[PDB]
């Protein structure tokens, strides 16, 4: 008779405490669901025949509750059994569980790491929803499994097996415009406009001065 | 039993100064039954029926 | 009150509940019974009488 | 009184228990409630109002 | 004080008729006849609103009305002494309020804090350190584990012969005790254990969900406990028998070391390598660098051509400098506007 | 068992007599680290002497990541070599020092709640926030960490004799607990 779940009597009200065991299955199960797809009101008025082009008493005011109101009726209603909203000591914090890596990104990473020092930067738009702490996590992690990779990533300090002209350009295909001076001229449009409303706002103030003078001597 | 608490331990051993019930009245009465158990919030209570 | 002092917050505002706050409040129905009843005077508002 | 999970007659401190310990004989109120915790609203039971 | 003629110091209050003067037993003397009966503002405002917030985590946790009280003064020197400023109001008072319910001993942890306020546990207890060691506390005591099987019995709803599985517990927690387990473990975890064990062999309340929402520690971390403790000593004894009467003490092996051994006259003034041999290794020329030069640092630099290559992706992934720009160039809109 | 205690992390900052731009040694470095809304200097990895280079933009740089003190002398003006190549002037005058981490192992099991009350008017701990206990010595200003598989870290060391003579010192407060 182990101290491991021993069926061994009465055992009343458990109905509740196994259903909400077994519902947090699912849980923990739609996490997965989502990460595998994610790789891939004016006024109103009326033509009364009394008095004709007249306005309304009721739309004058709007409520700013009943548009509140029909986004909740289609919400899920649920019956909370008090075993569900359980908390530990992992509540209410940070992070969450990265990926485990794949072969198909090693030969995205170190050859990443070849060519570049070790330049996070533009290695986290390269894994589109991965963030930057955690490739430093998965670069201080493979400094302890595998110790000689990265001394040979180091060590190689030339243009590689030329095969990444295409991973050279598979980055710059996305949105293909010179960055270089293409972010010039649309803040040189940006400075235009602003150059725009100096003048809207100094012959505004010109206006002001007429107008408050003609009233003094009149 | 009003000064501000102190977090050490110097000097606390003798601090009790005496406040008794005396039992007045002109005649000499018994104790009849004397309980002793706690209220609501744990603070004890004493309840002594002559 | 104690709601929206809580919901006057950007982040404070999706993984808010509101029934962890309940308790803070609930001590006024047991003591405005109980000092009502000791202590016989009533203190209403909406008739305002004594 | 009683709760809609147990819904049980009660375990209560009985009178002649309370008058010895200067506490109030005194049975809870219990709520039913539903309300919009986020993404859907929750229905939760006896919810202790005093 | 002192009588006039015989200079006593003891004097008694003599009510045999309803005198109630002062007179010693020395000469009688009365000393007294006639006895006469009894018949800043915004620091102030600072504390009348953090009056109300010890009296609002106490109604809800009932915390007994004599520990606010008793609270209110490690508020008040950590209020003069330049502690509240800065940091969060309704994450001091708790921190607070902790120190009075452990001097207390009470059965209260310190998560029921901050699952009201639905901040982490160590948010608010980070606080906590720096208030402990900075104002100077320096008796406080233990977390004793066994305070908490007392109170979980109450709110768990178990049967009404609630006695023999607290009796059984606490000698399992004396048994607890002596062996080696928690040590640097935590005091709700071994605790949220044994009474699991304890109402074991008596019940089938063991379903780790209720105790569980009990304890408020994970459900697979108690699991681990009661492997660590099968697995000691005189425990297979008492796996499905043997009545709960051992005396033994047994062997010592607290899991940290036993990962330790998976893994396989004083000192003289003179003996150890000291420091001042390591800064005189570098000639210490303040305005050169020559000396510790070497080949692969030198060709450390960049690709020449390829500046523009990577500052493309670098404007590219951009968006800061633009942000940074127009706020400049809206420092001097404002400026005459 | 005469065992000598490792030191993994020396930290070390260095004053320059030149003010720092982060455009001319950022964009065309190798190293390239610099966020401008995440953090307001740039870092350099590099794995020989396996240091880190750590700067700030008016002027100032800290060195940290090396094993000993020479170790990180010539780590220091390797980075400031880097400062050779763009035309500022990198002049440096005191290679200050004020943290160096040591970790070791006596390993026996000790009892650390019973010391909690024994020498429990000055050092203490918390047991469910942080598994080991922290302790203070004020004989050397020191603060250490021990634990109950018989590690102990040595941090906060201001200067690297210090804790020398304060390790051997702390030695003997274990010695009374055999836990008998
Ligand atoms: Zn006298």
């Amino acid at each position: 008779c182990k101290p491991n779940f021993p069926i061994g009597q009465i055992s009343e009200n458990f109905e509740k405490s196994k259903m909400a065991k077994k519902a947090k299955l699912e849980k923990r199960r739609h996490l997965r669901e989502l990460r595998m797809r994610a790789r891939q009101t004016a006024i109103q008025l009326k033509l009364n025949p009394d008095g004709t082009m007249a306005i309304d008493e009721e739309t004058m005011v709007v409520d700013r509750h009943k548009n509140a109101s029909i986004e909740n009726e289609y919400k899920e209603k649920v019956d909370e059994n008090p075993f569900a909203n359980l908390y530990n000591y992992g509540s209410y914090g940070r992070g969450s569980y990265t990926d485990p890596w794949t072969v198909e990104e090693m030969i995205k990473f170190y050859k990443a790491l070849s060519m570049w020092g070790t330049d996070f930067n533009l290695i986290s738009q390269l894994y589109p929803y991965r963030s930057r702490k955690q490739v430093k996590a998965k670069f201080v992690n493979e400094e302890k499994k595998r110790p000689i990779l990265i001394e040979l990533a180091l060590r190689s300090k030339l243009p590689p097996n030329f095969d990444e002209y295409c991973c050279e350009i598979k980055k710059n295909i996305g949105t293909v415009a010179d960055f270089n001076e293409k972010l010039i001229e649309l803040q040189n449009e940006h400075k235009h406009h602003m150059k725009e409303i100096e003048e809207a706002k100094n012959t505004a103030k010109e206006e002001d001065q007429t107008a408050q003078r003609l009233n003094d001597a009149n | 039993s009003a000064d501000a608490p102190n977090p050490n331990n110097v000097n606390v051993q003798t601090q009790y100064r005496e406040a008794p019930v005396i039992y007045r009245g002109p005649e000499p009465s018994h104790i009849d039954q004397v309980m002793m158990s706690v209220s609501d919030n744990d603070q004890a209570l004493i309840k002594v029926l002559l | 009150l104690s709601i929206d002092k809580v919901l006057k917050k950007p982040n404070r505002a999706m993984e808010y509940d509101a029934l962890l706050s309940i308790n803070v409040h609930s001590n006024n129905i047991t003591s405005g019974l109980n000092r009502a009843i000791s202590t016989g005077n009533w203190s209403l508002k909406r008739f305002k009488m004594e | 009184g009683k709760k809609s999970s147990s819904s049980t007659k009660d375990y209560l401190t009985p009178p002649h228990e309370c008058r010895l310990r200067d506490m109030t004989y005194s049975a809870p109120i219990y709520v039913d409630i539903e309300y919009t915790r986020g993404r859907n609203i929750i229905m939760h039971k006896d919810v202790e109002i005093g | 004080p002192v009588c006039k003629n015989c200079h006593g110091t003891e004097f008694e209050r003599d009510l045999s008729n309803a005198n109630n003067d002062l007179v010693c037993k020395a000469c009688g003397v009365v000393s007294e006849d006639n006895p006469i009966v009894s018949e800043l503002e915004s620091r102030e405002a600072t504390l009348n609103n953090a009056r109300r917030k010890l009296r609002a985590v106490s109604y809800a946790l009932h915390i007994p009305e004599y520990i606010t009280d008793a609270a209110f003064q490690w508020y008040k020197l950590a209020l003069a002494n330049n502690f509240v400023q800065g940091r969060r109001s309704q994450n001091v008072i708790a921190s607070c309020l902790y120190v009075a319910c452990r001097k207390e001993k009470t059965h209260h942890m310190l998560i029921d804090f901050s699952s009201r306020l639905q901040v982490s546990v160590y948010s608010i207890g980070a606080t906590f350190l720096k208030m402990v060691k900075k104002l100077h506390i320096t008796e406080l005591p233990l977390a004793d584990p066994s305070l908490f099987i007392q109170h979980f019995a109450e709110k768990l709803d178990l049967a009404d012969k609630k006695i023999k599985v607290v009796k059984d517990a606490v000698k399992l927690a004396q048994r607890m005790s002596k062996d080696w387990m928690f040590e640097g473990r935590r005091p709700a975890g071994i605790a949220g254990a044994c009474i699991l064990l304890a109402c074991r062999m008596n019940n089938l309340r063991r379903t780790h969900t209720e105790i569980v929402a009990v304890s408020h520690v994970a459900e697979e971390t108690l699991q681990q406990r009661l492997n660590e403790f099968k697995n000691t000593k005189a425990a297979k004894l008492s796996v499905q028998k043997f009545r709960e009467n051992d005396v033994e003490d047994g062997e010592a092996r607290p899991p940290s070391f036993v990962k330790n051994r998976k893994k396989e006259c004083p000192r003289n003034l003179h003996l150890l390598p000291t420091t001042d041999t390591y800064l005189s290794k570098v000639s210490d020329d303040p305005d050169n660098l020559e000396d510790v030069d070497d080949e692969e640092l030198n060709a450390h630099l960049l690709n020449e051509e390829a500046s523009k290559l990577k500052e493309r992706i670098w404007i590219g992934l951009n968006a800061d400098f633009l942000l940074e720009q127009e706020s400049k160039r809206l420092k001097q809109e404002a400026d005459i506007a | 068992s005469g065992i000598v205690p490792t030191l993994q992390n020396i930290v070390a900052t260095v004053t320059l007599g030149c003010r720092l731009d982060l455009k001319t040694v950022a964009l065309h470095a190798r190293n390239a680290e610099y966020n401008p809304k995440r953090f307001a200097a740039v870092i350099m990895r590099i794995r020989e002497p396996k240091t880190t280079a750590l700067i700030f933009a008016s002027g100032k740089m800290v060195v940290t990541g090396a094993k000993s003190e020479d170790d990180s002398k010539l780590a220091s003006r390797k980075y400031a070599r880097i400062i050779q190549k763009i035309g500022f002037a990198a002049k440096f005058t005191d290679f200050k020092i004020q943290n160096i981490v040591g970790s070791c192992d006596v390993k026996f099991p000790i009892r650390l709640e019973g010391l909690a009350f024994s020498h429990g008017t000055f050092s203490s701990y918390e047991p469910e926030l942080f598994p080991g206990l922290i302790y203070r010595m004020v004989k050397p200003k020191i603060v250490l960490l021990i634990f109950v598989s018989g590690k102990i870290v040595l941090t906060g060391a201001k200067q690297r004799e210090e804790i020398y003579q304060a390790f051997e010192a702390i030695y003997p407060v274990l010695s009374e607990f055999r836990k008998m």
